[PDB]
């Protein structure tokens, strides 16, 4: 038991894809295989566990690790990606078999899920609210994932990451990302303007 | 069958002394401490078989432990250092038993140079655009939270009394107020979406909330700001026809 590499550390697939997650392990002894998945706000949790049984371990959430000893791995698979599954997912390799004495974990694999924008039309809104704060924030929403969202050439104005919301009744699902300043002389015509797509309302 | 460590946030002092506990009530054999960090997945500090006894794990160095009872098993930094800030993972498992490694929630640890540099943020709500509705039948509201230091919060969206799922993102990681000062402050951001007619509708109130971890009841300082404890910020808003 004393090892665990994960080859990549990070893996982004479309939904519908193929997860493959890797794992090999270095093992003086007879070794128990573990496998852990981290949804956002959470502590870890079992997917699946080798005890010797059998070789191919089916787990939860549509997960499933075969354990080659020919090769030294317990590669972790899904056929199909829901976007729920976006996780940092753990090896971990113990001693004894239910997993009693201590556990050597491996450095880890956040697995990104992009969505399926189906009819994408991108746009930039502006929003405002003087309540809080006198401030006016812009909202490039809609667009598809091809797309990504460059940073600020402006060093006093603030632009996020994109990100996926997803409203469950309606099948729908859609990318956002925010853009601000307090500078007088900042508009959404100013803000996103790089790698932006060429035909977005205003 | 539960493992709690008793601070799920901690802001502390370069220098200065820190106990985490963790306990469970299992009448359970075996406790580790780990910290988890990015790109270096679980990396275990201490462990112990039995009451009294320790043993160091891969990374014991400037750490310390105690197991004095059967549900306990604290972590001690002695002088607490930058690179000690992390997230503290306990666990316990059982020798007899077939039922594996139980896991508690974490305690996240910020550790901060010669200074307390913490305010809550501020919260502002924004309302969405009349093109919006019109064009995408849609209504996006967004919430900033901003300028906190260290990131410690939680950012929730609430409608008509109770939590929503549905419809929201929130900044996997935040950004810098400055990408010059080295303790910056923080910011991040968050949409709540729904359909054009839930929004045209003065029934359905709209309330952001962001809950900071911050200082403690003895934690020592008055400068002239408020006390930076673990309060709740919210925003509110109000739907329009």
């Amino acid at each position: 038991m004393q090892s665990v590499t994960q080859l990549g550390s990070h893996v982004s697939v479309s939904e519908g894809a193929l997860v493959l997650l890797r794992c090999n392990y270095s093992s003086s002894v007879p070794p128990y295989l573990f496998w852990y998945v981290q949804y956002p706000n959470q502590g870890l949790q079992l997917l699946l566990k080798y005890t010797s049984a059998a070789t191919l371990v089916k787990g939860i959430n549509g997960f499933e690790a075969e354990f080659k000893k020919s090769e030294t791995s317990f590669h972790l698979t899904k056929p199909s990606a829901h976007m729920s599954d976006a996780a940092e997912y753990f090896c971990a390799v113990s001693e004894s078999p239910f997993g009693n004495e201590k556990l050597t974990f491996g450095t880890g694999t956040r697995l990104t899920i992009i969505p399926n924008i189906q009819n994408p039309d991108p746009a930039v809104y502006q929003l405002r609210d003087s309540k809080s704060s006198d401030k006016s924030v812009c909202l490039f929403t809609d667009f598809d994932s091809q797309t990504n969202v460059s940073q600020s050439k402006d060093s006093d104005v603030y632009i996020t990451d994109k990100c996926v919301l997803d409203m469950r009744s309606m099948d729908f699902k859609s990318n956002s990302a925010v853009a601000w300043s307090n500078k007088s002389d900042f508009a959404c015509a100013n803000a996103f303007n790089n790698s932006i797509i060429p035909e977005d309302t205003f | 069958v539960k493992v709690t460590q008793s601070s799920r946030y901690l802001v502390k002092r370069t220098g200065e002394k820190v106990f985490l506990e963790c306990v469970q009530d299992m009448d359970h054999e075996n406790m580790f401490w780990y910290r988890q960090d990015p790109g270096l997945g679980l990396r275990l500090i201490y462990f112990s078989y039995d009451v009294k006894m320790k043993e160091k794990g891969d990374i014991p160095e400037g750490y310390s432990v105690s197991r004095e009872k059967k549900e306990r098993f604290s972590l001690i930094l002695e002088s607490a250092s930058t690179n000690q800030t992390s997230m503290y993972l306990c666990a316990s498992s059982s020798t007899g038993l077939p039922y594996g490694y139980t896991f508690g929630s974490g305690t996240r640890l910020t550790v901060v140079e010669d200074l307390n540099k913490v305010f809550p943020p501020e919260v502002a709500v924004f309302e969405p655009s009349e093109a919006e509705i019109s064009h995408t039948q849609k209504a996006t509201l967004v919430c900033l939270a901003t300028g906190f230091f260290p990131d410690h919060v939680e950012l929730s969206w609430w409608v008509n009394g109770k939590e929503v799922h549905s419809g929201v993102c929130t900044d996997p990681q935040p950004l810098k107020e400055q990408p010059a000062l080295n303790d910056s402050r923080y910011s991040l951001s968050s949409r709540l979406r729904v359909s054009a007619t839930f929004w045209q509708n003065p029934r359905n109130h709209f309330r952001c909330q962001v809950q900071f971890y911050g200082l403690s009841e003895n934690d020592e300082w008055t400068q002239d700001r408020a006390k930076p404890v673990t309060q709740i910020v919210s925003a509110e808003a109000w739907g329009r026809a």
